[PDB]
């Protein structure tokens, strides 16, 4: 059985949004704390003086559901590392604000984007929050095996598409990655959230998130096939990765709309777990090694 | 008047119609339920109290943005990830609900109806540019030009193939459709508006996330800081020598002239300025929403 | 330490969920409202009153329910510098209470009142009365009540008494870290449920407040010097910490074990150890010293026993524990 | 750490030790007089002189001499907040001075000034320019500045080196303590006269500070990247620090090496070591991050290379380092 969230970025009533994904077959939900567009003031006025509630109430779900639940995502304004400022500076602010939101619901886990190169003052903000007050929540480094860059159509006339092979250019978004987690120090509390894209890149670029500490891959719907009968699938590629993710027990995440319309939303789900109960049952050495994966003994 | 008892506080867009009835569009960002409406204001003057709507419908999400479809329809940007169609019915009454379309796999951001009025091209979060068949309520094409969210789109005035798109990954791209690589790059600070020129077919403006109002010729550039924070909006005047008014996060609003130079401003708003509307009955009134739920009406010297 | 900390969503429903301490701070307020507004001028007289770290909600709505009891007319301010409490109060001031109530993000330090209160009531004490920084916070609020003004709680008091237990003594004894001194775990206090344990003398009365503080040059530092008297052959480990508050006149709440208020849990005792036990025969005298010290950006308690031995001064200096201003 | 800690006759010995900065504040205090009192003024035009943090009397001394030489009339107050440094002003006031000084036992920032300010004169400055706290100090006296009034110094700037030194890297590996974090020793700057290393690219400016601070809703926190051209082979081990000001006009005072001030030794430079050495190649750019952070208690650094190879962040939160406000 697989452990599955429903990742959404439009939540109009909490309460309604988790009993349609539970009702799915999701375990959890990723969803925006404070909507992804209600972007705040800090420092200058009038603005900075917005009245009203600043997000919707903890009142609007039981303290296990929160614990359990609902993984936090980072509002997509926040730009710790824009070249403005004062965006900079809105910015630190408003991403305190969010995680402290976040560890004041309890939540399991938190997602932040690595989607461009330089994400120093990002890291900053985070090693900060992470040694400031009493809190242990995960935080999911949203991160994709191939910069959107590097995947785009070509499509603009001026600016094509290289088509000559860049191997460590190829795997750039891992770099992004190792920078981000040497200036936090290896904290333990910093995990990759994979996102799997249309087109998957060479092996060598993939076999780059090996020893990698993966805690979630993203699944978004417009990457898997169609099948004779409409349900979605993936291509046999596609399915190596998925089988390798299940060996580390990954969390899948599913983004994005249902672009299998005549079926229902859970065939995503259904296709995930005929994958995962289609894989080699353990042999006996698989089977007593169950649960001692990764860990650590003294030699007798 | 069959529509919603009370309207959400961040007014998000403000569009005249050719007769003069104005059209609102909002978004609760905040507080328990995160949804939107559509309302329409016979009496401009009324706006934004319910009680005296023409009509008001609400949305299942937040109105991102929206634009008229000639005179009866309502297209409009979600969250949800659809862009919507929406009509007035044959009383005016009524907002209709023609079709639902769940597209785009992020918040729809920007929405803009082509010079045919037959077609239409949005933009999202999630990266991709598409091109709408109004009728056949269809994408007739899905683009991936961008490596980031997709800020604006702005279909050209008069060429039915011809569109603007600009985008956090630093680019501006002008596209004509009938060429094989639609799309093509003009040229900083990151955009985050843009406005045809009414009258010179080969001229646009853009605002950017700095303040700065900039001034671009195709077949060739001229440039303000206008705003303190971000330009959210750019809407000509319709004279015949046009008038520009920009729109900011800094919760002002400035009125330029053909050099980018300031003739008018005004601190009106207490929260974020969202959208600017001229008067098709008095070219001289400027009307601008915001975050703080005013509709200003602007006398513009 | 909710001054220094924001406290988690969680941790205030913890609070919420004892209703016999916000039936007594109603009723505090309810007899306030009473004393301060003749039954001619009901209509007329309009109280305004402060809630000083208003949480999510309970004190505003205690609050609420005492001017509807009374028949009072109330005009009320939610003040609360935890900004994540603050979105609670400000749902609720949208959907429930309305223009009534006036919710201040901010704290109680540095706010700039409109106007002068009638009432200021506040919940900011700790098992130890004192430890979580009521005196401060209360003394920095106090220039916005008015002259005749009444704060809710109007006095507090916090109690000692010797204990013996080997049980927590290792308790204590196991919470050595790394990258700190090897004895700091016994120059801190714990909140704890004493269970084996042994109380060796009767509780004394440490240090008392009150609110508002009359004195000029007001000083929250404080030396006390305790004489505990021991019929039983023993060893001693700590100090068990409780406290009294008098919310209002005869309403008040107690932690103290001989006059606990009954069915209250909002607060389990405090535990002061001391680093190495120490032998007492019967009849002697245990004597303790507490001080309550500060300068200007921390408050914190240090400790010693003069009597039947002495013990080291714990904590000098705050070395080991602090509480943020 | 001057604002913190009270420092001992025999360091504020060594500042006076140093007669070039004196004679630089005793110039830029003269030029100052005579831009702002013209010679028809002379016997009129009384200048409110105020020394902020005035130690043991040279500022005093050297604003003294500077009114003799310009020929202008002044009214000077010397405002210290270390009461052991006061014994000695006030001694200076009774026996030399007299009523022309006023001797003021006082933070700046909390002292209510009975009149406004002409020019205020400061050396708050550490060796990385702000590391003593000049700017959060001096925007706490600038309510008693008039409109029109002057700082001296009016401007400081610090700047950073990239530097080669293994020397100095086992230097800090041995300040390796007991009851603390294991690496704490290389996140925080030291005091240094760097001797055996390698300057690996030239200085480059870091943080600004302009007094009086003019902008509304003021903040001493700053981000700064800076990219260092390298043009050998090397081993990274830390950045120096150094720093430039601007008392008036022309008149500065520097440690930067190629702009140094001759004969002045009041400042040696600072070092920001790095946990682990980086390797870098000729042609290789050093990219470095500077934070300079802060809350209502404390100020602190925090700093990180991001290329050619990323390090850790140095001090978070400032867990290992922090100035006390
Ligand atoms: C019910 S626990 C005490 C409550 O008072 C709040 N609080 C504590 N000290 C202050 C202060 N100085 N100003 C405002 N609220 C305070 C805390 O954030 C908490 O919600
Ligand atoms: C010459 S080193 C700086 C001098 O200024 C003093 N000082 C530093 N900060 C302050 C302050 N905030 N108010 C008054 N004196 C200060 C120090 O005690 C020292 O004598």
């Amino acid at each position: 059985r697989v452990s599955s969230g429903r990742d959404l970025n439009c939540v109009p009533e909490i309460a309604d949004t988790l009993g349609a994904v539970a009702k799915q077959g999701f375990d959890f939900l990723c969803m925006p704390v404070f909507h992804p567009r209600f972007k705040r003031e800090f420092i200058q006025e009038p603005a900075k003086n917005r009245p009203g509630p600043q997000t919707r109430s903890d009142l609007l779900l039981s303290g296990r559901d929160w614990n359990t639940l609902i993984v936090g995502k980072l509002s997509p304004w926040i730009r710790p590392d824009s070249k403005v400022e004062k965006i900079r500076r809105n910015s630190e602010a408003a991403m305190l604000q969010e995680l402290n939101f976040g560890a004041y619901l309890g939540l399991p886990a938190f997602l932040l984007p690595l989607n461009q190169e330089d994400n120093t003052n990002l890291a900053r903000v985070l090693t900060n929050h992470i040694h400031t007050g009493h809190h242990s929540s995960m935080f999911w480094m949203r991160v994709p095996l191939v910069a959107p860059e590097d995947l785009r159509d070509d499509i603009i006339e001026n600016a094509p598409t290289t088509h000559t092979e860049e191997y460590s250019g190829e795997e750039k978004t891992w770099m992004w990655w190792h920078n981000f987690r040497t200036l936090c120090d290896y904290s333990k509390r910093i995990a990759v959230a994979l996102e799997i894209g249309a087109d998957l890149p060479s092996n060598h670029v993939i076999d780059r998130w090996l020893g990698e500490p993966i805690k979630a891959a993203i699944l978004p719907t417009s990457i898997f096939l169609t099948n004779k009968k409409g349900f979605p699938v993936l291509s046999k590629m596609h399915q190596r990765l998925i089988f390798r993710l299940l060996k580390l027990e990954v969390q899948f995440i599913i983004t994005g709309t249902n672009h299998h319309s005549e079926k229902e939303f859970c065939s995503y789900l259904q296709y995930l777990e005929y994958l995962s109960q289609n894989r080699p049952p353990p042999n006996a050495y698989e089977l007593f090694a169950k649960g001692y994966e990764d860990y650590l003994q003294s030699p007798l | 008047p069959n529509a919603p008892a009370c309207m959400e506080r961040q007014l998000e867009a403000a569009r005249y119609r050719s007769d003069g009835a104005l059209l609102l569009g909002a978004s609760s960002l905040s507080g328990r339920c995160w949804a939107g409406s559509l309302w329409l204001f016979k009496d401009p003057c009324a706006a934004p109290n319910e009680g005296f709507c023409s009509a008001g419908v609400q949305t299942e999400a937040g109105v991102a943005d929206l634009t008229w479809v000639g005179e009866r329809g309502i297209l409009v940007a979600s969250d949800s990830g659809a862009v919507e169609l929406w009509e007035l019915d044959e009383n005016e009454t009524l907002i209709v609900s023609k079709f639902c379309k769940y597209e785009h796999d992020d918040i729809v951001s920007t929405v803009s109806v082509l010079s045919s009025g037959t077609q239409a091209v949005s933009g999202s979060k999630d990266i991709c540019i598409k091109v709408w068949d109004l009728a056949q309520q269809v994408v007739l094409s899905s683009y991936r030009a961008h490596a980031a969210q997709v800020t604006c789109v702005a279909a050209s005035p008069h060429k039915d193939s011809v569109f603007l798109s600009c985008s956090e990954d630093n680019r501006i791209l002008l596209w004509d459709t009938r060429c094989p690589k639609p799309a093509s790059q003009i040229g900083g600070y990151l955009p985050t508006s843009l406005a045809w020129h009414p009258q010179q077919s080969e001229v646009f403006v853009f605002g950017d996330e700095n303040g700065t109002v900039s001034l671009v010729d195709t077949k060739s550039v001229l440039s303000s800081a206008v705003h303190s924070q971000c330009v959210t909006g750019l809407v000509f005047s319709p004279h015949s020598v046009p008038f520009l008014a920009s729109l900011s996060e800094d919760c002002s609003l400035a009125v330029l002239d053909s050099s980018l130079s300031e003739l008018f401003r005004s601190q009106a708003h207490r929260d974020f300025v969202r959208d600017a509307t001229w008067s098709p009955l008095n070219h001289s009134l400027l009307t601008t929403v915001g975050w703080d739920h005013q509709v200003v009406h602007h006398v513009v010297p | 330490q909710p001054l220094m900390d924001n406290l988690e969503s969680q941790t205030y429903e913890v609070f919420e969920k004892d209703p016999i301490k916000y039936s007594q701070y109603q009723q505090a307020i309810y007899k306030c409202l009473l004393d301060r507004v003749p039954e001619e001028e009901k209509d007329t007289n309009v109280q305004v009153l402060m809630v000083l770290g208003a949480g999510r909600g309970p004190l505003v709505n205690a609050s609420l329910r005492a001017a509807k009891q009374a028949d009072r007319r109330i005009k009320l301010y939610a003040v609360e510098k935890n900004p994540n409490a603050v979105v609670t109060l400000e749902n609720w001031q949208f959907e429930e209470w309305g223009s009534q109530v006036t919710v201040v993000s901010s704290d109680m330090r540095e706010w700039v009142a409109p106007e002068k209160a009638d009432i200021i009531v506040s919940e900011l004490l700790g098992s130890f009365a004192d430890n979580e920084l009521s005196p401060e916070c209360l003394d920095g609020a106090q220039h916005f009540l008015k002259d005749d003004g009444v704060s809710i709680p109007g006095e507090y008091t916090s109690f000692l008494a010797p204990i013996s237990s080997s049980k927590l003594y290792n308790e204590v004894r196991a919470c050595r870290e790394k990258d700190r001194d090897p004895e700091a775990q016994f120059e801190m206090p714990y909140v704890v449920r004493l269970h084996n344990f042994h109380q060796l003398s009767a509780p004394q009365p440490c240090f008392t407040f009150s609110h508002p503080n009359r004195d000029p040059m007001i000083d929250n530092n404080r030396y006390c010097t305790l004489e505990f008297p021991v019929e039983v052959n023993t060893v001693l480990h700590g100090f068990a910490g409780y406290f009294e508050t008098v919310l209002y006149q005869d309403i008040t709440l107690s932690i103290r074990p001989e006059t606990h208020s009954p069915g209250m849990f909002s607060w389990f005792p405090i535990l002061f150890p001391i680093k190495q036990p120490i032998t007492v025969r019967e009849g002697q005298t245990i004597c303790v010293r507490f001080w309550r010290c500060s300068n200007s950006k921390k408050v914190w308690y240090e400790w010693a026993v003069t009597a039947p031995v002495c013990s080291a001064i714990h904590n000098p200096t705050g070395r080991s524990y602090t509480i943020g201003l």
